[PDB]
């Protein structure tokens, strides 16, 4: 009866929200995906277009972290 | 893979995003880029959390903590609370000069009596032809220290120039009431009862004129200051009337009229938030023929009435005072009991009824004498009254006549008693709170600020 | 004026005698003007028997008598 | 509740059993809880003495909650 909200983290391998989407008993609704800016998301959104229309996905990524070297990045990835 | 539910913390659980809000930098459909002006959430998080940790290191041995938050401290700060008072290091007067405070023994008219402050007194007279001509009685050699005890009649001759001699004129009265709020304040203390006889400053008045302007005076200095948080002023003065004693002359009829006026004036105010008369004390020259039970049908009628009484007793006399003031006078507090510990019936009692002690180190020291760094009048009873359960403070007197202030009695009570700790003091404030004249919600409200506000080391 | 303290058979009347003596005192201390009101005594009134007679008082009065304060008894209306 | 007050400022009492009518007295009461002295309570003896009505059904409201 609740609504489900669901919360994910996407690295460099798409196919994976699609994947958790589909949990077997979750009415999921405004799924919510949190990546880097490299990655590509085009897979996710086609799969949310054309097997759920009604689901409002959301995309966010973090202005200035595409890859780690120091222990700065990940603290603002955190935050 | 499903690896279960979750709880969390209960102040996280909802929280508000308008305190920690995102930036975003660029958005086009359902996509965005966002950045965080800064890390106060990561420090949020961590002092949340290192308070949980220590709050579960400390959680036996709280019901012996004097207070609460105590319990949030980490393991060295709790060891170093635990080490003796050193009077000599600067951080350790600059941790009890930072201390709230509560003072339960002060005199109005010893407050201003030499320097600045009585020119200031006397530069606000309504009438400075009547001014008595200026003068200072002389103070001995390394007077706040001094080498030999002076008996009580040179200690009261040492304040000449303020009280009696100056408090007729309405301006000078209502200036010291404002100099005495503005040393309190400056002081730290958030509650005081100050001691006042306003009788004697009634010449063409009558005295409850002069009582009504002496509360009239604290209630707008309390209504100026409204600093603190929830509204109330930075620190609550209440007041008692003092019955004088003396030697021989004429002086029970006075007495008769002090105890008079405090139970009119208690039933004429009433507001819990305001300026109070909330007891009456029983004060003067001490020997074998003014004992306490000499008295019991003059106080009768406070005692109908209800009313708080303290008494001045064991200062000049042995436990036969105190015991008389105890049982046959019902007194709530006890000034200057120095000898109590003569008799241990008298002291068991005393400890199992609740009854509060009050000493002022700076006055014991001037007028009894006692060894300093323990280097005969025996040793300072304050650790012995501590441990034998005893509900004891310390307090100040007479400011003016005495040159000291609560945090300097403070710290010679910790040179008086070597080993003392500053747990102690602690404990010391605490028993000042429970031993106060004020109800039940002015208590719980004084413990909880008090409990958050005593500085880390 | 005089202020009335009164006494009575049973119930709690000795506080209010105690709070009229003191309110009496202080008034009488306060107001001084020879042509004016003034309060001038206490009385003591009310219910009179065997054991509520003057001489159970005399611990409560003894104030208004270092006062120096008039004093006026109800006696003798229904005792010997 | 003139026993009750002379109990306590004329003996110097520490606790008082079955002050049923304290309550007659405000500034006693007052007294009574700023001094801390204790009071003790027999409900089935109170009961089966004085009176008292159950459930909310004169010797009046019983005065453990006051
Ligand atoms: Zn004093």
């Amino acid at each position: 009866n609740v609504q489900a909200h669901l919360f994910v983290s996407l690295g460099t391998a798409p196919a994976i929200v699609p994947e958790a989407f589909l949990l077997p008993g979750a009415r999921f609704v405004s799924v919510h995906v949190l990546t880097t800016e490299r990655p590509d998301v085009t897979l996710i959104r086609e799969f949310f277009r054309r097997h759920a229309p009604g689901v409002n996905l959301t995309i966010t990524r973090v202005a200035g972290f595409q890859d780690l070297k120091s222990e700065e990045d990940h603290f603002r990835f955190e935050e | 893979i499903r690896l279960g539910p979750e709880r969390g913390w209960p102040q996280l659980r909802r929280i508000a995003p308008e305190q920690f809000p995102l930036q975003v930098v660029e958005e086009k459909g359902d996509e965005r880029r966002v950045q965080a002006e800064d890390r106060a959430f990561g420090t949020f998080l961590q002092d949340l959390l290192q308070r949980a940790s220590r709050i579960a290191g400390a959680w036996e041995m709280l019901p012996e903590l004097p207070f609460a938050d105590l319990a949030t401290w980490s393991e060295g700060e709790l060891a170093w609370l635990r080490e003796p008072l050193d009077p000599r290091a600067p951080a350790d007067q600059r941790w009890v000069a930072g201390l709230p405070k509560i003072e339960l023994h002060c005199h109005l008219g010893g407050f201003a009596t030499h320097g600045e402050l009585l020119r200031r007194v006397r530069n606000a007279a309504e009438n400075p032809g009547k001014l008595p001509p200026l003068e200072e009685p002389r103070l001995p050699e390394g007077w706040p220290l001094p080498a030999q005890p002076i008996p009580l009649a040179e200690y009261m001759k040492l304040g000449n120039a303020n009280g009696t001699a100056l408090l007729r004129d309405p301006g000078c009265l209502r200036e010291q009431c404002r100099l005495l709020y503005r040393h309190l304040v400056d002081q730290g203390v958030c509650y005081a009862e100050v001691r006042c006889s306003p009788a004697n400053y009634a010449e063409v008045r009558s005295p409850w004129d002069v009582l009504a302007d002496i509360r009239a005076a604290f209630q707008e200095c309390m209504e100026g200051a409204r600093t603190a948080p929830g509204g109330l002023p930075a620190c609550h003065v209440n007041l008692i009337l003092i019955a004088t004693r003396r030697a021989s002359g004429d002086y029970r009829a006075a007495i008769a009229r002090h105890l008079a006026l405090a139970v009119t004036a208690a039933e004429h105010w009433r507001d819990e938030n305001a300026c109070r008369v909330v007891g009456v004390d029983l004060a003067g020259y001490e020997d074998e023929k003014t004992r306490a039970h000499y008295f019991r049908e003059e106080f009768t009628a406070v005692h109908r009435c209800g009313l708080a009484v303290t008494v001045h007793a064991g200062e000049n006399d042995d436990a036969e005072g105190i015991w008389r003031a105890v049982f046959d006078l019902n007194a709530r507090r006890l000034g200057h009991a120095l000898s109590l510990g003569q008799s241990r019936e008298l002291l068991r009692s005393v400890a199992d009824r609740g009854i509060g002690v009050e000493l002022c180190p700076y006055a014991n020291l001037q007028i009894k004498g006692f060894r300093l760094d323990g280097s005969a009048p025996g040793p300072y009873p304050l650790l012995d009254y501590l441990r034998e359960g005893v509900r004891v403070t310390v307090n100040t007197d007479n400011i003016g006549i005495s040159a000291a202030s609560l945090t300097d009695n403070l710290l010679l009570a910790a040179r008086l008693c070597p080993g003392l700790t500053r747990l102690d003091l602690l404990h010391l404030q605490r028993h000042a709170l429970e031993t106060a004249f004020c109800t039940a919600t002015q208590r719980l409200t004084l413990l909880r600020r008090i409990s958050s506000g005593i500085p880390r080391p």
